[PDB]
């Protein structure tokens, strides 16, 4: 069992032991839900709050990468925000050098590359953060996530962390083709509080924002009212 | 040199002369100054010949990668963007007038100009080379907007003879091309077929009197042709 104590070693069967253990940190975290209707993407997410005296936005789990495109961090906060970093520059690379917003699709394969080269190397270890990333430029509505291996993938809608089997259940109750924006919003805060348990996690509040038509193709977070 | 775009309604038009010199000798008298970046974008060269040739493979190389990576057909404001780039960072060593134009379903026909300095400026014509300064007027009196793909052809041929009839560093052949949703078309006009010449304009046939005989009257009439 000396085979698990890096990320550069593979083991007899085939599989890299640290990366694994890293995916089991993004498991134990908080909920994520996400969904990508005809005008756009929505995306919320479970704060566990650790004190009753925080202030309002401490620990944000969503950030704006662009103007049209945010991710959302699952797992470990710290970790997620040194790809936050990572992908705002390769947004401002596009915009800089080829004088376009970045697609949905190079951006999350970006963001995907850069994780995968912390599986390889003695000396790092991998990130335990599994990242959701909204974008609505010249390719439409993109939703993808992804994890610490560095796999990528598109989806209609999402769920991660310790509620996920749950909350994946209701998500297929859903219509894609059909459903707006404002519908949405209803529909995921509900998974959410019903998949919180509230035995283990006392204190808590959700983290909504958007991508659409309505807001101009602008990433933001929804208006604290629509809750 | 001489070269130029214009854009019509659905596309661009490119066009220039056929001559390189060292001055006062014609070293190439076939030269290609329309060069390929992309299926639908296309720049126009003047300056140095060698620096020229090496930013326009640096930009066709790099559009060539992004392409694949988004597996999509490139616009035109890229090409642009990434060949000013190149222009600005070496202002003090190259010598370059570019012209960047193209099609693609996004912004339509577009056309860029890239003079010395490295500066990019967004238009619906633009000129280049030393032939250029022949025809701010031409343009200025003739050129309308909304003209079809057979109409801004001849008119940029035209435009081109005008200018290397009078242009000691222009001549030899009129190279075209047209850009739109369609294929690429190029054509190339003989200096024989040329749509404006000074030696056939009727105007410039009779010579001028400079070498009158000698005579009785301070009347001026025709040129000696004869000994006495």
């Amino acid at each position: 069992t000396e085979h698990d104590q890096s990320t550069d070693i593979f083991s007899a069967d085939g599989r890299v032991f640290q990366v694994e253990y890293a995916c089991k940190a993004v498991d134990n975290g908080s909920t994520a839900v996400a969904a990508c209707c005809t005008d756009g993407v929505v995306v919320a997410v479970e704060k566990i709050l650790t004190s009753r005296m925080l202030e309002e936005g401490s620990n944000d789990r969503i950030h704006a990468v662009d103007r049209q495109a945010g991710v959302c961090i699952c797992g470990m906060l710290p970790d997620g925000r040194a790809v936050v970093s990572r992908a705002r520059a390769e947004a401002e690379n596009s915009r800089d050098v080829f004088a376009t917003p970045i697609p949905g699709s190079v951006l999350a394969s970006r963001i995907g590359e850069f994780m995968h080269v912390y599986t390889t190397h003695y000396a790092y270890r991998p990130f335990g953060c599994s990242v959701i990333i909204a974008s609505y430029a010249d390719d439409g509505p993109q939703l993808f996530v992804s994890d610490p291996s560095g796999t990528v993938a598109g989806y209609y809608g999402i769920a991660l962390g310790k509620g996920k089997t749950v909350a994946k259940t209701e998500l297929e109750k859903l219509n894609f083709k059909s459903i707006t924006c404002d519908e949405a919003v209803v529909k995921l805060t509900k998974i959410l509080h019903d998949v919180h348990d509230k035995s283990k996690d006392k204190l808590y509040e959700l983290e909504v924002a958007w991508v659409c038509n309505k807001s101009n193709c602008v990433f933001q977070h929804v208006p604290n009212d629509m809750i | 040199t001489t070269i130029m775009a214009v854009a019509f309604k659905g596309g661009v038009v490119l066009a220039a002369d056929s001559r390189t010199s060292t001055g006062t000798y014609v070293v190439n008298r076939a030269s290609n100054k329309l060069t390929k970046l992309a299926e639908k974008i296309y720049c126009c060269r003047s300056g140095s010949a060698a620096d020229t040739q090496a930013l326009a493979e640096q930009t066709a190389n790099y559009l060539e990668s992004y392409e694949i990576d988004t597996s999509k057909p490139v616009n035109v404001t890229t090409a642009a963007n990434i060949f000013k780039k190149l222009c600005y960072m070496n202002k003090w060593n190259i010598s370059a007038g570019i012209i960047v134009a193209g099609y693609d379903p996004l912004n339509g026909g577009s056309v860029y100009s890239i003079p010395s300095g490295g500066s990019c400026v967004k238009l619906d014509y633009a000129l280049g080379g030393s032939g250029s300064i022949f025809l701010y007027s031409f343009f200025d009196a003739n050129y309308k907007t909304g003209m079809s793909k057979e109409e801004c052809v001849c008119f940029c041929q035209r435009a081109v003879a005008h200018a290397y009839s009078r242009d000691g560093s222009s001549g030899g052949l009129i190279r075209t091309i047209a850009l739109h949703q369609g294929e690429p078309e190029d054509m190339t006009i003989p200096w024989t077929k040329t749509p404006y010449c000074m030696e056939k304009d009727p105007k410039y046939r009779d010579l001028a009197v400079q070498n009158p005989p000698f005579s009785s009257s301070a009347k001026i009439t025709v040129n000696q042709s004869r000994s006495e």
